[PDB]
RNA sequence: UCGAUGUCGGCUCAUCUCAUCCUAGGGCUGAAGCAGGUCCUAAGGGUAUGGCUGUUCGCCAUUUAAAGAGGUACGCGAGCUGGGUUUAGAACGUCGUGAGACAGUUCGGUCCCUAUCUACCGUGGGCGUUGGAAAUUUGAGAGGAUCUGCUCCUAGUACG
RNA sequence: AACCGCUGAAAGCAUCUAAGCGGGAAGCCCACCUCAAGAUUAGAUUUCCCUAAAGAGCCGUUGAAGACUACGACGUUGAU
């Protein structure tokens, strides 16, 4: 259940034989150094950390340079962890890499993101609010939250209650991609499906959990 | 808060408050609860002769 | 009246109570059961009494049920206990193939069942499982989930019954 | 069943019989006899 | 002469451990409710936490009377419509079994800070070990 | 409550109950099968669009697995509407000598408030977390989500 | 859960129940997704640093980040 770290390089599609257009989006992927084993003796849960990409020594701090430099690694963007079990650690050790192998072509992936941020949105955008009406003498409220409760009982405003708010910007996991290509001499995933987020953005790849 | 601590004092001693007072006023023992909490506070010795004395009582 | 009458046991069987735990032993195998606290057994020439410790209305009920276990675990580690099954249906059929038999009765797939450790099946013709245990529990509840597949039906008495249960027969088309 | 507030016998192979504190009308010869109060 | 206060400096909080296995929960509850408020000493004063602290061992094997297992209900509300919660004894007693004699305490405690100071003295844990052996707690039959 | 607690209906947005409309599990059946009926369990989700009328409702058309019954100031006008009712104009029928009147009708007829506090949706600042810091995290807990048709096949078999 | 049991006494029988052992729902608790240590019980792990350090911020160039913020990137050892 350890998966990688990626670059989303955008949208193409893959054209089949029977002549089929597949929508696909390309994941770059750099190796990804391990950069600790965490296990249940020293850690209490077993996990793997991996960095991927580099970061410039200026924008290294010192922390994370020793981090780094205890697993023999070269500083990455990131640092990311993935929850393993006895089965995933086998032969997973500090230093080594992941690369785009740990994935085979035909199957089924989560991808998670960081969606697109759309800022602040009203209920219309952000919960599928029925606008109201544009005419008939409708006065100020066009794209209005409507009512936001009851009257003196409750007397309150129910937690939960959809209004405006920050839209995007906000972890999502699409699950049950299918994994068109895979070349890990170009460092490259091609992924069936959407996968959230814009490309250039961060993307973490695992293996699916419905399946 | 004078029966609250003269009810410690006798349960230090082995009796509760309710046998320790009856104790007291069958033995014809005068002392107020304001008095009987400050010597159970500040004087366990002399509380734990109080005490023998309302236990030989009853 | 339960309680009070002794298990007498044959030359072969053998009830050892040790610490709330009663273990009979026999030809056919081993069987054994908790007594309850509010019963005392006592061990005489070939023959165990139990009694209520403390005489009371519920402990006399629990020596009864404990007299009944008791009784049975006997009987059946001498001589074991035996259910028979027929399926009544012209497709309805089964075969024991070890510890698990396997129904073919009416449905778009065979049933397969994995007996208890305990109950040993056989079918000597294909529509009659004869099951044999040890124990009375064991062999009735193994018997009650081969029958629960596919129970005996009013209108045409088909589905798998036991071998001394009547079934209450409907009429199709009563006008 | 019937689950009904009076639960009684409706013939001589009608059984009373409590489980769980709840009264139960059995019967080994009319299935439409039995009953459970509540 | 007055009636003298406690004086919080001149408290000492001595340390106890409780074996909890097979005691009733609210017969435990009210004694440790009451050493944790102190109130077995003869300076007992209402607004000073003069209690002790009670570690108890053995707290899933805590024994409740009757039904009580299977029909004792422990509610919560989460704050959200609908959001009202319940769990049983027996399910509360294996999720987090210290759960339950907390609860019996702190319902048998003061409420307010002081009742959530004394509260703190109380160290709950399922199972025959606990972590205070450098505090020495003498045991405590209650 | 009259030194004012804005009516009905719609729109928007809800929230809870279960006496359950569908879906789920059951007993009985005057249950052959398919369909049902009745009752028990069950509130997780789901639970139409139009024509008419201000309607709520109701009738009807066409669907749907179903088109639930209710509570929430007959939920919701400091969120919207303003068609009905309930000002001042006018007319008809009716009553009254008349001024006028009518849970009779008819045509027309100003809907304010920049949100302090609680609540709620988001998003920050402070301090704390037993020296400080850069990261990675476990999960006590909380929320979301939970629907369902049809076709084929088993099999035109079981049943009739 | 309803419901259906197995064995079984009270109550020589019977009996799902009193002891004991089963089956069983879109419901409950997990499992999935998101958030989550102000969980003041404030948790864990790895590194770095302490005669102004390790770092953080101001400032600048900014961004499919954004009301302001915050968050992300970069500042000549540089493609912000």
């Amino acid at each position: 259940a350890i998966g990688l770290v990626g670059k989303k390089c955008g949208m193409t599609r893959v054209f089949t034989e029977a002549g089929a257009s597949i929508p696909v989006t390309v994941v770059e992927i750099s190796a990804n150094r391990i950069t600790q084993v965490k296990n249940t003796d020293v850690d209490g849960y077993q996990a793997i950390q991996v960095t991927t990409g580099t970061r410039r020594d200026s924008r290294v701090t010192a922390a994370q340079k020793g981090h780094f430099a205890k697993a023999g690694v070269a500083a990455g963007r990131g640092v990311w962890e993935f929850r393993a079990n006895d089965s995933d650690l086998e032969g997973r050790e500090i230093g080594g890499e992941i690369l785009a192998d740990l994935f085979e072509q035909g199957q089924m992936v989560d991808v998670t993101g960081n969606s697109k941020g759309k800022g602040f949105q009203g209920g219309v955008k952000r919960h599928n609010f029925s606008m109201q009406d544009a005419t008939h003498g409708n006065s100020v409220s066009h794209r209005a939250i409507g009512s936001t409760g009851q009257n003196q009982s409750p007397g309150k405003v129910f937690k939960g209650k959809k209004m405006p708010g920050q839209m995007g910007n906000k972890r999502v996991t699409v699950q049950g991609l299918e994994v068109i290509s895979v070349d890990v001499e170009k460092g490259l995933l091609v992924i069936k499906g959407a996968i959230p987020g814009a490309t250039g953005g961060d993307v973490i790849v695992r293996p699916s959990v419905k399946a | 808060l004078w029966i609250a601590r003269i009810n410690a004092g006798a349960r230090l001693n082995g009796l509760s408050y309710s046998r320790f007072i009856n104790g007291m006023k069958k033995a014809n023992i005068t002392i107020d609860r304001r008095v009987l909490a400050d010597i159970a506070m500040h004087d366990a010795a002399t509380f734990g002769a109080l005490v023998e004395k309302a236990k030989a009582e009853l | 009246r339960v309680a009070k009458a002794p298990v007498t046991l044959p030359n072969g069987v053998s009830v050892t109570l040790n610490d709330r735990q009663v273990e009979v032993k026999g030809k056919n195998g081993n069987l054994s059961l908790r007594l309850h606290d509010l019963v005392e057994l006592k061990q005489e020439d070939d023959v165990v009494t139990l009694s209520p410790t403390v005489d009371s209305k519920e402990a006399m009920m629990h020596t009864g049920t404990i007299r009944a276990l008791l009784n049975n675990y006997v009987i059946g580690v001498t001589e074991g206990f035996e259910r028979r099954l027929q399926l009544i249906g012209v497709g309805y059929r089964a075969q024991a193939t070890g510890n698990k038999v396997t129904l073919n009765v009416g449905y778009s797939h065979p049933v397969e069942y994995t007996l208890p450790e305990g109950v040993s099946a056989e079918t000597p013709t294909q529509t009659e499982i004869v099951l044999k245990s040890n124990d009375k529990q064991q062999l009735g509840q193994a018997a009650a989930k081969i029958r629960g597949f596919r129970p005996p039906e009013p209108y045409k008495g088909k589905g798998i019954r036991y071998s001394d249960e009547h079934v209450i027969r409907k009429e199709a088309k009563k006008k | 069943m019937k689950v009904q507030a009076s639960v009684k016998k409706i013939c001589g192979s009608c059984k009373v019989v409590r489980r769980k504190g709840r009264v139960h009308i059995i019967c080994t010869a009319e299935p439409r006899h039995k009953q459970r109060q509540g | 002469m007055k009636t003298l206060s406690a004086k919080p400096a001149e408290v000492t909080h001595d340390w106890f451990v409780v074996d909890a296995d097979g005691k009733t929960l609210g017969r435990l509850a009210t004694q440790i409710a009451s050493r944790l408020r102190g109130k077995h000493k003869t300076n007992y004063t209402p607004h000073v936490d003069t209690g002790d602290f009670i570690v108890v061992i053995n707290a899933e094997k805590i024994a409740v009377t009757g039904k009580k297992a299977q029909d004792k209900k422990y509610y919560r509300h989460s704050g959200y419509p609908g959001g009202i919660k319940e769990t049983n004894f027996t399910k509360l007693i294996a999720h987090k079994p210290e759960d339950v004699l907390h609860k019996a305490v702190k319902g048998m405690l003061p409420k307010g800070p002081l009742g959530y100071a004394m509260i703190k003295k109380l160290k709950l844990y399922a199972g025959t070990d606990h972590p205070h052996e450098a505090q020495q707690p003498k045991e405590l039959d209650i």
